[PDB]
């Protein structure tokens, strides 16, 4: 399974920004509250303006993630000194396009700007994770980290912005994104554990956790409220995720059979390979109409499993003569979560750089 | 900072811990 | 610029938290045989706790508590050690005001007390600096905001008071007290930065607002009986600061009037400032000379400015001295907030100890 073709990965689109005309409000605030000349802070106002321009049309590359983090941090610094939140003195309209309906959604709340930047940070990470071919050890670790970062941005959004500014950032939808990104992160790590030929029981647990994440993501995709919101996107994701559920369940039992082989449980060995083959055949059924990237991985795995089943059944029938136990007689494989949503500290000075607005207050 | 690169590099350590 | 003394909170004393037996029991049934693989991940947390519960009272002391607080979150994510859960063990800490030992079989009790001590340590580091230089005022201000943030997080995420020192009313007292002192540090900075007199007046008025909030809690009978002597010493300093910074506020309102050539209004504000200061001196009885020296010098400033203002008005300007209700009160300008704690920040927690406890 070292050379198994890599499955395609899902990525989210970035939200697109409207207007955020903070400049008049900051100068209104400094004039009225500080009794100072607002033009003394024009330079701090250029930096944030230039920083926003870069962030709202961020380039889709690794460096773009730092641009979004730095702008996210500077928004926190600005909010600490100028009250631009909901119902506050210096608040101005913040407009962003809700990604699923295309509606313009406006809030006089700087936290709305923060939320959408954080959403795009998670989206951008998902893109960078999905772009890599994951041929080399480096690509698998970089993609895995990208997906954990994407899960971390969506998780932070879910926890610290509980009031959903738009339906694309509701708790249910962000939970879908997190579970999907963790499933894809765990998947990359599974590919790593195989290329390193880790202990077979280890791979089986890692693969079983891939199933668990995708099952939770699939439960949200089957929720009618999510289906009507995502529309055709829900159909595209569900097809791939449901197929992956059975594919990686087959991979798990494939390696459970490898473990049985190592412990000389030769009857148990054929049972797991038989189960792995049945689960894969269901994945193949669910994969009909999907691109060749998917088919090549399934075909490749069918050769592996099919060959191992014939070997195990021939060994048991002519040498070991051990009873083939039913599946329920065997303790199930418990998934091992080795990935997590990586926490975000928006005001970490090491990522935000100097506070643009240190001269205020 | 190198948080992203540090996390990606540590994945080897993670699997090593989980193997022992 | 006068520099008043600051209040700080003592750290809670930790008792026993014998998590090793429960973890080993949990991993044996749920993950099978070998306990030896997990003993070092348990010994690393044990040493982390020993450092935290004997944290040195310095800046990195905060990182030690932060690091341990984060690893506790990682442990709770893998081993169910909350109240009523499988692997819960007794957690014992000393309630700081009564000295009584309080035990809960809940890992969130350990987290709460570590978080409390993080806020207490910040208050100490903020109150230790003499605030002579711009960096000292800002550093202390950050510490007091971090202390407010720790007590606020405790108030929001642990609503069920594990002990009376962490009840909603007492944490609210701590937050307002810490924000008042943070605001006070920025007031001092705004004075040495020569900010506009109207802004200094608003900043000082907000100091009064925070301390009034704290003072109403200190006057609550149930808090007085719980805090004991501490309520006396806090209230004595807070009540004095209420009138002192109300005088500082009206001092600078009178200086704004001077800038706008409302020389009658100028007398009214200086007269009001002097009266408020005299009450602060009434309330400052028995307080250390740091307090007395600050008040004595402020009396020189306000007392002289009142005499000059009244002489000028009586012989030159002859403007009507308005009472006091005719002038819109000063509106406070909050410049400080409880800073987020970020308990699971990888930059401070380091790698997750229990990567094998999956």
């Amino acid at each position: 399974m070292e050379a198994v073709p890599r499955m395609p990965m899902i990525w989210l689109d970035l939200k697109e920004a409207g207007d955020f005309h903070f400049q008049p409000a900051v100068k209104k605030f400094v004039l009225k509250n500080y009794g100072e000349n607002p033009e003394a802070y024009n330079e701090e106002l250029k930096k944030l303006e230039l920083l926003r321009q870069n962030a709202v049309r961020v380039p889709r590359d690794f460096e773009g993630c730092s641009v979004l983090r730095k702008y996210l941090g500077q928004l926190h610094y600005l909010q600490s000194r100028v009250p631009m939140g909901s119902g506050q003195e210096a608040a101005v309209p913040v407009t962003w396009t809700e990604i699923f309906s295309g509606k313009s959604v406006a809030h006089e709340d700087i936290k709305y700007e923060q939320a959408c930047i954080l959403y795009n940070l998670g989206a951008l990470h998902s893109m960078l994770g999905a772009m890599d071919k994951r041929v080399s050890e480096e690509g698998m670790k970089v993609s895995c980290t990208h997906f954990q970062c994407a899960a971390g941005a969506f998780a932070y959004l879910r926890e610290h912005f509980p009031q959903a500014y738009s339906v694309d950032m509701s708790r249910q939808i962000l939970t879908l994104n997190v579970n999907l990104m963790l499933g894809q992160a765990q998947e990359c790590l599974l590919e790593k554990s195989m290329l390193d030929n880790r202990k077979s029981f280890l791979v089986a647990r890692i693969s079983a956790q891939v199933v668990d994440y995708y099952k939770e993501a699939c439960r949200a995709l089957e929720n009618p409220d999510t289906a009507s919101l995502l529309g055709r996107i829900q159909k595209d994701w569900k097809k791939l995720v449901q197929m992956k559920i059975y594919y990686f369940a087959a991979v798990a039992h494939l390696h459970m059979g490898k473990q049985a082989e190592e412990q000389q449980k030769f009857g148990e060995r054929v049972a797991y390979f038989q189960s792995a083959l049945d689960k894969l055949n269901e994945a193949i059924k669910l994969a009909k109409g999907q691109p060749d990237t998917v088919q090549d991985a399934l075909r490749f795995t069918m050769d592996v499993i099919g060959g191992k089943y014939n070997s195990a059944k021939k060994d048991n029938d002519f040498i070991y003569h051990e009873a083939v136990p039913a599946l329920d007689t065997l303790q199930p494989v418990k998934g091992a979560p080795l990935v997590k949503p990586l926490p975000v500290n928006p005001t970490d000075p090491a990522v935000t750089g100097p506070d643009i607005f240190a001269k205020l207050v | 900072e190198n948080y992203f690169q540090a996390e990606a590099y540590n994945l080897d350590k993670v699997l090593d811990e989980f193997e022992q």
